[PDB]
RNA sequence: UUAGCUAGUAGGUGGGGUAACGGCUCACCUAGGCGACGAUCCCUAGCUGGUCUGAGAGGAUGACCAGCCACACUGGAACU
RNA sequence: UACCCGCAGAAGAAGCACCGGCUAACUCCGUGCCAGCAGCCGCGGUAAUACGGAGGGUGCAAGCGUUAAUCGGAAUUACUGGGCGUAAAGCGCACGCAGGCGGUUUGUUAAGUCAGAUGUGAAAUCCCCGGGCUCAACCUGGGAACUGCAUCUGAUACUGG
């Protein structure tokens, strides 16, 4: 129920960076990510109007580590709910448990974070949750267990969370390894190259 | 006759009665003249667990509704709870 | 064109009958073999193809056209026949289903083997 | 105050009965269109005061035979 | 400045006494991306040059339209010969609803959010001056209440 | 035959508007009054006068801006073969509320924003845009 | 490309019958009743809240559940 | 039993469809209008990105494709929302019953229409705000809705008597 493969082909098909490394190495020393993957990448070809929504879409999922499924239920969800159909997807992909633990920097990538929420290490509002779908509401507070505050990847990833960027809706603490949710990140505050429009205009059909 | 009595609506392992006034030549679940609150076996603390309109129980017991076993085991309760 | 109009004479559908009637919407019909044989497309291209007249259970006899190569089904054969016509003959307007009850699968078959009732290689 | 139907009378070859049309106007349900239905029905008219053609009001008031359950009440519009 | 885009390109031919002479059509919608829109149909021996072709003609020949913030003022309806477009005004979020030769064009011109369906023939060529035309025809309500003669609070 | 007054004077107004008229003058009514003070009110029309005896005729100024015609369109939508009245709650909404709905109701021939403050519906007769 | 159907049939008087009104039934009298707003006849079909799809209007449909009807090898009947 | 806790080992756990355009994905090998593919356009006559295999790539995922039915696209039965000179569409023409519509003013009625109220429109289901199942599916409380019908009290511009 999971990619299970190279996390660098992705990031070339797509043609940036989706995060999917720590970041310890350089990505263009990781890989050669410059064209596409296979045998085929030199040439350039022309993508139709329905390639680059679906690209966009694909780069969307491959980065918040989900499948088509959820992410349909998820485009159902925010169109049902009030508001800018792409800005409430969005908040509501940047809600999961393992990307709210990933940005506060207790997981290197996005698959680890998943991996420490399966293993019964996160813990929201004092209550163990091994759901990497869980939403986190509004003033949560989410905690590493008492057991897991002693792994070496643990601190490892606390200490590499800090010289790449720094979330503005999260209030995190590592002396205790615990972070509180203080409200719904906004579409400046997330990132500014994913284009809202696409996913949608997709979804339309 | 009219009776008061339940009706499971929940899930398996989960039952959840809906308290309600039906003939008693009926299914459990079936047709019922009026529904009169609820019951949750299964339900947590801070919450409600039992809702019954003693003022409706009153009106059908005055017409001469007859009431159940469990319904009659909650009324007390919630006479006693308030 | 006008209210008046319509409320004398509604206006009818365009209802269209099926490509298959003999399924009578049934995905799968289980038939006998009756003449199995080989015959030929139209003018546009030219070709060998493989089809067989089979009677169905029902009581509709049809010609279904066997698909790829190789085929051990003969006369009194068990098949299971599903919907799907082919544009180059004339006819036919029903598939037979390899890795049915006598239909066996195409031999050394590697890519798009569910299609052909094919085991998995090991 | 009693709900009562006006409507046209259409025979009055019968004893102690008639036969009422009445004509509501009602919309199309599809096309809006405003049209109208008939709603003939038979009237035991004791005393038939009745002719053909004048108007006449009837209210429901029980089953008097196989097919009716109207009485007259008032004539109205009896000149010809 | 710009947000020029092809539609689409075309291939046509005229018969001569030596034979068969082929020739390339490109359709081309450019626009400031603020409130400003034009299309240009150019034709060449070669698609290289009748894409160049196209883009001057439709940057000489932009039609600025009166729209909304991100959207249109108010739904309408456009007619060609051939193709027939209804523009309704959508909400925040929901894109640029459109098909064939209609959403380029409608993106380009500056609108975000657009409900939009074509009736009829749905040829490029054609679909074009109607969208065009759509966008053209309708009003803003300052340029409808300079007609009026009263204030856009009293015609609200 | 003629068989609806109110079309008659909507196609000849708008022909007026077509064909650059000043003003247009034809046969008048009560209802054309009430439908022409209406257009007055909102600036479509610049003025109407009514003039004769026994035979009163309208004589509808149109008014040009820049040119161009004020008024759009003009399409009656509830004409005498298929009646469409409306309640207070599903009046139209011609241009998003930049056209008006010309609107009969108990209280007279008003529009879609006054019969909406009022609160009552009535029976539609024309759009105006 | 189903146009005339209906003689207990329409109505009336009286008797009988049902827990109840009623040609429900009987004797008599009237010749009426339905029908191009589709009578009569043929094929198909349990109905509804609902379900799918559709922006909407609409189209299809009656899986589960719930409300109603009918049935219990076929047909006819009556008793408690 | 749900659930919690200790054992050890990364083990016991991924396949299917497609790759000429519609539609996201290209290169060789084997044949040579034969073998074969196909929903359409159509391919194979020795350079097949269309047949079979391989390499590579794309989509989905404990599911993947085919088949059968329904709705959409089909504005292709168009009341919302078409046309009739030439593509299909004005009876050869005229009269006329039922029917459809109907110039202009006043008074009256208020049937349609418009306003308010009452009853009902079962529960269930959809939607909105919350809660419980570790999330979700699922359950549940309230609200809205059930676009309808009947009655009462008024409004009189329009249609109707
Ligand atoms: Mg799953
Ligand atoms: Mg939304
Ligand atoms: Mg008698
Ligand atoms: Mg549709
Ligand atoms: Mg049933
Ligand atoms: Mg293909
Ligand atoms: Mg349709
Ligand atoms: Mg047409
Ligand atoms: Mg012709
Ligand atoms: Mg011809
Ligand atoms: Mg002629
Ligand atoms: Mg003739
Ligand atoms: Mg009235
Ligand atoms: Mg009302
Ligand atoms: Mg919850
Ligand atoms: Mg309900
Ligand atoms: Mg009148």
């Amino acid at each position: 129920a999971r990619y299970l493969g190279p996390k660098l082909k992705l990031s070339r098909r797509e043609g940036t960076d989706l995060f999917l490394k720590s970041g310890v190495r350089a990505i263009d020393t990781k890989c050669k990510i410059e064209q596409a993957p296979g045998q085929h990448g030199a040439r350039k070809p022309r993508l139709s109007d329905y390639g680059v929504q679906l690209r966009e879409k694909q780069k969307v999922r491959r980065i918040y580590g989900v499948l088509e499924r959820q992410f349909r239920n998820y485009y159902k969800e925010a169109a049902r709910l009030k508001g800018n159909t792409g800005e409430n997807l969005l908040a509501l992909l940047e809600g999961r448990l393992d990307n709210v633990v990933y940005r506060m920097g207790f997981g290197a990538t996005r698959a680890e974070a998943r991996q420490l929420v399966s293993h019964k290490a996160i813990m929201v509002n004092g209550r163990v949750v091994n759901i990497a779908s869980y939403q986190v509401s509004p003033n949560d507070v989410v905690s590493i267990r008492e057991k897991a505050k002693k792994q070496s990847r643990v601190k490892a990833a606390l200490e590499l969370a800090e010289q790449r960027e720094k979330p503005t809706w999260l209030e995190v603490d590592a002396g205790k390894m615990e972070g509180t949710f203080k409200r719904k990140p906004e579409r400046s505050d997330l990132s500014a190259d994913i284009n809202e429009h696409l996913i949608v205009e997709l979804y339309s059909k | 006759m009219v009776t008061i009595r339940l009706a499971r609506h929940g899930a398996k392992k989960r039952p959840f009665y809906q308290v309600v006034v039906a003939d008693s030549r009926n299914a459990r679940n079936g047709r019922f003249i009026e529904r009169v609150g609820f019951f949750n076996p299964i339900a947590s603390e801070k919450e409600e667990g039992t809702r019954l309109d003693l003022d409706r129980i009153a009106h059908w017991v005055g017409q001469g509704a007859t009431i159940s076993d469990r319904v009659a085991a909650l009324i007390k309760e919630v006479n006693k709870a308030a | 064109a006008t209210v008046n109009q319509l409320v004398r004479k509604p206006r009818a559908r365009k209802v269209a009958k099926s490509n298959v009637p003999a399924l009578e919407a049934c995905p799968q019909k289980r038939g006998v073999c009756t003449r199995v044989y080989t015959t030929t497309p139209k003018k546009p291209n030219s070709a060998l193809r493989k089809v067989c007249r089979v009677r169905l259970t029902n009581g509709f006899e049809v010609t279904s056209y066997i698909g790829g190569e190789g085929h051990n089904l003969q006369e009194h054969s068990v098949i299971l026949i599903r919907g799907g016509r082919v544009k180059d003959l004339p006819g036919v307007r029903y598939h037979t289903v390899r890795g049915a009850l006598d239909c066996s699968g195409v031999k050394d078959r590697k890519q798009a083997r569910s299609k052909y009732g094919v085991k998995r290689p090991k | 105050k009693i709900r009562t139907l006006q409507g046209r009378v259409v025979s009055d070859k019968m004893e102690k009965s008639i036969v009422v049309a009445i004509e509501r106007f009602v919309k199309h349900p599809i096309y809006g269109k405003f049209i109208k239905r008939t709603t003939k029905l038979h009237v035991h008219d004791e005393n038939n005061e009745c002719g053909i053609g004048d108007v006449v009001e009837i209210r429901e008031c029980r089953p008097l035979s196989k097919t009716k359950s109207w009485t007259l009440v008032r004539v109205v519009e009896k000149a010809v | 400045e710009l947000q020029e885009k092809l539609i689409a390109v075309n291939r046509v031919s005229k018969t001569v006494k030596g034979g068969r002479i082929f020739s390339f059509t490109a359709l081309t919608v450019v626009g400031d991306g603020n409130g400003r829109v034009g299309f240009g149909y150019g034709k060449a021996r070669e698609v290289p040059a009748a894409i160049q072709k196209a883009m001057e003609k439709a940057r000489r020949n932009m039609i600025n339209v009166a729209l909304n913030n991100g959207t249109l003022q108010h739904p309408v309806k456009g007619v060609h010969t051939g193709s027939r477009v209804f523009m309704q005004p959508a909400s925040e979020g929901t894109g640029i609803i459109a098909g064939g030769a209609m959403r380029a064009v409608l993106e380009v011109a500056g609108v975000h959010n657009v409900l939009a369906k074509a009736y009829g023939s749905t040829n490029p060529i054609n679909v074009v001056r109607a969208t065009i035309d759509g966008l053209e025809n309708m009003n803003s309500p300052e340029m409808v209440a300079a007609k009026r003669g009263k204030s856009v609070e009293e015609i609200l | 035959s003629m068989q609806d007054p109110i079309a008659d004077m909507l196609t000849r107004i708008r022909n007026g508007q077509a064909a650059n008229k000043a003003a247009v003058t034809m046969p008048s009514s009560k209802l054309k009054v009430a439908i022409a003070n209406v257009l007055k009110e909102e600036g479509f029309i610049e003025d109407f006068k009514v003039e004769g005896d026994t035979k009163p005729e309208l004589e509808l100024t149109l008014k040009y801006f820049q040119g161009k015609a004020v008024v759009e369109s003009i399409q009656r939508v509830s004409r005498p073969g298929l009646r469409i009245y409306k309640r207070k709650d599903e009046l139209p909404k011609v241009m998003a509320g930049l056209g008006i709905a010309v609107v009969s109701t108990s209280k007279g021939v008003m529009t879609d924003r006054a019969a909406r403050q009022a609160g009552l519906g009535g029976e539609i007769i024309c759009y105006v845009a």
